[PDB]
RNA sequence: GUAUGUCUAAAUGCUCUUAUUUACUAACAAAAU
């Protein structure tokens, strides 16, 4: 498990997340991928929480795209991705709460 | 009239006074009191208890020994030990203030060290050097439960709060800022109140999201860093040439 | 061949202070109460120096 | 070797006879935050609360003040009032860093103005000069509301805003009320026509934003 | 007490008398030696206090039949002495002059005290109160650090 | 690159630190003389 | 502490099977783990040009790769990989794959051997 | 000067008992103690294993110094014996224990460590109250 | 006035010197004085 | 000797597969009869 990547996904550490989650409830919403289809989350929390991790996912992505080498595809790759994520925090950003 | 008024105050027994932290981390630092291994979680949470200060101040073992400083605990609105606390509980009265003027430089109206350098956030305790009495309200949206209210209301809201808490120089609630700014006549009373309202909920029981003002995040009571608008700074610079003005006189 | 100046042992000087107080205790009490002094001496440390896990 | 603690006669207390006790490289000076030896003192043997030095012997030096009170050792002045003083017949900027602080403490130049307070000469000649220089109701028409409820309690929830100029006195009692209006800058129920203007255009200001 | 081990004798003539008195004292004490989740300090020390003001009682329960009262054997109380039940000094401490109403010893170690003196307990009432009263203030201390003893001294 | 030489080398007094160093612990504390 | 450690401290409640078996059902949530392009560090054989522009990488020169699987094997059960590399100047995704018919590598469309 | 005041031990019990779950704001300080005081842990230690109580001794009583904080708590007394005596004691327990070999088919030996890894070493409180502690090893007289 | 200082015993678990925390401190050289730097009075071969 | 750095506003249970590993790390060391 070198590089760390797998130390963190090892067995022991995923077990005490787990723990963590069922008893005082720490979760951590960078570790888990945010969830495609929102209205399967009843919880306003955890709503809340992915709504902050794709604000913070678009503000990387802006960090990034401003980059000297402007005119290489990536960037541009990017600009559709920013979109992407942009609709995805219009969503979380709905109205039955 | 608080000597008068009571004796008791017993505002949250000791039975059930707080649990200790709140579970960020994975781990519990037994050094820090701090959970490790993880920082996820937005932290500040609301007050379970307040000051409801005309039912809770009363004469305390403080009163009678002659102590100076107020019962930050009792500010919070969770001082057990109550009529057997040796700091005060009442509201800053003039008589008090004006007895405890020669250290209020060097600390809060708390008994506890004012610092040279303002924290980053303006968060707590404020500066020996700034004298001030004006606090910073914020995080109302969430110390409302993002309740839809008129700024208007919620001024008032602020006000009521306030008012009871300590002799009130001035206030403005601001819409584009998003923010409730407080000022005090005496540095001391603005102390206790900011005290009293960190992370307290501005809703009431009358409202319909008073079952779950727990849940929400309270109110971030911080400290002001002045106005730039040009007419306040006016006031300010005048206020203190009244000031320097009296210090003269004093001298001569 | 041992100190001719020191006198003043570890256990005098502490006697000396007022923060320690003296009892008579049961030997496996004593023993119980400095494991667990120990181990919380240990741990404390440890999580100090940041360590937690 | 070790400099003596600079403590004020007002810091200090009233008696003849204190005891305290020394705390060398006690914690670090509030200002520069650099070890030195804390004084702590407890006035009166029975009053409570003690009274620790909060800085270093050399920082009162450069500001000239009271190791307890943070005033000036002379005028018993905030540091800030006093040396405002000063300017009016240039002031100390504290250099709120990590490093610099301690620094600034360390360099012994009496930072601004204390060199005027530490001398006779200098101190009662800036006072000289300064003497020199001296010699239900709504309500409408800046200043503060603790004095608006001080004037009310004199006549005898108190809303103000200033933006405005609008005090919406509430007393909650026809009693209040009607005492406070037989005993005694508009004053109407729940050059006037220049009054009205102006309260017109701060309401105005009030409900542009 | 300490633990019976057959080092000495189970007990002299009249200890069935005095043993359910005494034996009260110990379920307090065990109630005192345990978590009490204080969660602050004074509390904390409350007790601690209160576990002292226990150990206290019973010695002066112990020396209050064997001196005041005499309705115990010598041996016995030499028994008691020996084992954990009495503290020894502290009897002594009583039984001497100016000393009988004594919270603890600890109240009178002149070096212990950061101003080399004895515990304000030790002080009668009288004269902190006279004090207060020149000055203006009210009553200054309730009671001490080391045990809770409002008003240790022999008056 | 940052493998370079050098101009010149320090002195400067801190607080002591106050760790007990174990070359720095008592030895020899009698001092040796000359006859005269 | 100390990487040659023997055992790994474990809750006093720790049934193993259970474990797994939760760490499984938190694993097609998790973020890593559940996805292609895991890291490496590679020397690059083949000693090329980066198409873009044209860094004449050499042989052996040291990068910190992505290896990912392509699911068309070579003939049956004995894998192929896809190893993705950046040229130093220009961020220009180069990658090769390891066909081991020839007991070499062929390049995907990232530069040119030379 | 005057001598330290003999406390009772209940006090000691009740502060290391204070010091288990300890994570507040309170005692920050005892927490500092606790670190400090690792300087005499090994000193503590071997206070406390001298005091061991010997084969012919069912529990032996020790004098206790022990910081109020809680942090470290020494075995004040150094145990001193009438050495031919002491000579003697030690002799009997010998032929005590021939004795019990010579008697004993399997002699149950105790397994290490005494209690389990999770398991939090019982207070005292659980075993003041416990019935007369066993016999100890001294030999049949005459 | 007249003070009496005292030096009270700290417990001896504590930290003695509580003040000092291994700190960096840049020091102004602060001569004021001039020091005076007196002296007296092929260039392609050296 | 398992490098490193920047970046951070305050669906539920279910079972079935194994005589393995898309395993990762190379700082460590390098010869014949
Ligand atoms: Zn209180
Ligand atoms: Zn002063
Ligand atoms: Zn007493
Ligand atoms: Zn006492
Ligand atoms: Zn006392």
């Amino acid at each position: 498990m070198s590089r760390n990547v797998d130390k963190a996904n090892s067995v022991l550490v995923r077990f005490q997340e787990q723990q963590a989650e069922s008893a005082g409830g720490y979760k951590d919403y960078s570790r888990y991928q945010r969830p495609r289809n929102v209205s399967k989350v009843k919880s306003i929390k955890e709503a809340n929480e992915w709504k902050r991790q794709v604000s913070k996912e678009i503000k990387q992505k802006s960090t990034r795209i401003y980059d000297p080498s402007l005119n290489e595809m990536q960037i541009a790759e990017l600009n559709d991705e920013l979109n992407n994520l942009f609709k995805e925090w219009k969503r979380w950003q709905w109205h039955i709460d | 009239s608080w000597r008068d008024k009571s004796a008791k105050v017993q505002v949250k027994e000791s039975e059930l006074p707080s649990s200790i932290p709140a579970q960020t981390g994975l781990t519990f630092n037994i050094w820090y009191n701090k959970w490790s291994q993880g920082f996820a979680g937005n932290t500040r949470f609301v007050s379970p208890f307040a000051l409801q200060p005309q039912l809770h101040s009363g004469k305390t073992r403080g009163d009678n020994d002659g102590q100076l400083f107020f019962c930050l605990f009792f500010a919070k609105g969770m001082c057990c030990l109550g009529p057997k606390c040796e700091y005060l509980h009442h509201i800053p009265d003039e008589e008090d203030i004006g007895k405890l003027a020669l250290r209020t430089e060097a600390l809060d109206c708390f008994g506890r060290e004012k610092f040279a350098d303002y924290r980053e956030d303006m968060g707590g305790i404020g500066s020996f050097r700034k004298k001030n009495k004006t606090l910073y309200v914020g995080g109302i949206d969430g110390a409302l439960n993002s309740k839809h209210l008129k700024p208007a209301q919620i001024e008032s809201r602020i006000r009521f709060v306030f008012s009871r808490l300590g002799d009130i120089d001035r206030i403005r609630y601001v819409e584009s800022k998003n923010c409730g700014f407080v000022k005090f006549k005496y540095q001391a009373n603005a102390e206790f109140a900011k005290e009293a309202m960190s992370n307290q909920t501005l809703l009431l029981p009358s409202d319909k999201e008073w079952d779950d003002r727990r849940e929400g995040t309270g109110l971030l009571v911080k400290w002001a860093n002045e106005d730039p608008d040009p007419a306040a700074q006016k006031r300010l610079q005048e206020e203190l040439k009244l000031e320097s003005l009296n210090m003269m006189v004093h001298l001569i | 061949l041992p100190t001719n100046h020191n006198k003043t042992k570890l256990l005098k000087s502490l006697k000396n202070t007022k923060y320690f107080q003296q009892t008579t205790i049961d030997w496996v009490e004593a023993g119980l109460q400095l494991c667990r002094q120990g181990h919380n001496m240990l741990n404390l440390l440890i999580h100090r120096k940041g360590l937690t896990y | 070797n070790e400099p003596p603690p600079n403590i004020c006669e007002q810091c200090l207390g009233d008696e003849a006879n204190i005891r305290m006790t020394k705390i060398p490289q006690g914690s670090e000076c509030k200002i520069c935050t650099l070890p030195f030896t804390l004084y702590h003192f407890k006035t009166s043997k029975r009053s409570n609360n003690i009274i620790k030095t909060l800085i270093c012997v050399r920082c009162a030096t450069q500001r000239n003040i009271c190791q307890c009170c943070m005033l000036d050792s002379r005028w018993h002045i905030p540091i800030q009032l006093r040396d405002h003083l000063i300017s009016l017949v240039v002031m100390t900027e504290e250099a709120k860093n990590d490093m610099m602080k301690r620094f600034l403490s360390l360099k012994n130049v009496k930072l601004g103005g204390a060199q005027i307070t530490s001398d006779p000469s200098e101190a009662d000649n800036i006072v000289d000069k300064l003497k020199n220089i001296l010699l239900s109701f709504f309500l409408y028409n800046s200043i503060p509301e603790w004095k608006i409820t001080d004037t009310v309690s004199q006549l005898l929830s108190l809303i103000v805003n200033h933006k405005a100029k609008c005090g919406g006195l509430r007393f909650q009692s026809s009693e209040l009320g009607e005492r406070f209006v037989s005993k005694i800058f508009i004053i109407p129920w729940s050059t006037a026509e220049n009054i009205k203007l102006s309260l017109s255009l701060n309401k105005l200001i009030q409900l542009e934003l | 007490p300490r633990i019976k081990t057959r080092r000495s004798k189970p007990a002299p003539d009249g200890f069935e008398k005095i043993k359910p008195t005494l034996t009260d004292f110990e379920i307090q004490l065990r109630d005192a030696q345990k978590d009490k989740s204080s969660k602050l300090a004074a509390k904390s020390n409350e007790q601690l206090w209160e576990i002292m003001q226990l150990h206290h009682q019973r010695s002066r329960y112990i020396y209050t039949l064997y001196y005041k009262r005499k309705a115990i054997s010598k041996d016995l109380y030499d028994w008691l002495i020996k084992e954990k039940y009495a503290d020894k000094l502290l009897i002594a401490k009583w039984r001497k002059t100016g000393y009988e109403k004594l919270c603890c010893l600890r109240c009178i170690q002149k070096n212990e005290t950061n101003n080399g003196s004895t515990c304000i307990c030790r002080v009668p009432r009288a004269q902190l109160e006279e004090e207060a009263r020149k000055k203006g203030t009210q009553v200054s201390f309730h009671q001490c650090v080391h045990c809770g003893c409002r008003g240790c001294a022999s008056t | 690159p940052q493998l370079e030489a050098r101009s010149g080398a320090k002195a400067a007094a801190y607080t002591p630190t106050g760790i007990e160093h174990a070359r720095l612990l008592p030895g020899h504390t009698t001092l040796k003389y000359r006859k005269f | 502490s100390e990487r040659k450690a023997i055992n790994k401290y474990y809750p006093p409640d720790y049934n193993p099977l259970e474990a797994e078996k939760l760490s499984r059902k938190m694993a097609k949530k998790l973020k890593t783990m559940n996805k292609s392009h895991a890291s490496i560090r590679l020397m690059t054989p083949f000693s090329m040009r980066c198409l873009e522009c044209n860094e004449y990488i050499p042989k052996s020169r040291k990068f910190n790769g992505k290896k990912e699987l392509l699911k068309e094997k070579y003939l049956d059960s004995i894998k192929i990989y896809r190893l993705t590399i950046s040229c130093p100047r220009c961020a220009n995704s180069i990658a090769f794959r390891t066909d081991p018919g020839n007991s070499d590598y062929v390049m995907e469309v990232g530069g040119v051997r030379n | 000067y005057t001598p330290k005041a003999e406390m009772p031990p209940e006090h000691l019990r009740k502060i290391i008992n204070t010091h288990s779950d300890m994570a507040s704001k309170m005692y920050n300080t005892d927490k500092k103690a606790f670190l400090g005081a690792l300087k005499y842990l090994p000193h503590a230690i071997l206070k406390l294993l001298e005091n061991m109580p010997h084969p012919w001794e069912q529990a032996k009583e020790v004098k206790v110094l022990y910081h109020t904080s809680g942090a470290i708590t020494f075995v004040n007394e150094t145990p001193r014996v009438i050495e031919p005596v002491y000579t003697a004691q030690w002799s009997a327990t010998w032929i005590a224990m021939r004795r019990e070999k010579r008697d004993r088919t399997h002699f149950k030996r105790m397994r290490f460590p005494p209690f389990d890894d999770d398991e939090p070493p019982l207070s005292y409180e659980q075993h003041i109250e416990n019935i007369e502690p066993l016999d100890p090893i001294n030999l049949p007289l005459d | 006035h007249h003070i009496e200082v005292v030096s009270k015993q700290m417990d001896p678990l504590l930290p003695r010197f509580v003040g000092k925390k291994a700190r960096k401190v840049v020091a102004p050289t602060e001569n004021d004085e001039v020091v005076p730097v007196l002296h007296m009075d092929d260039p392609n071969e050296w």
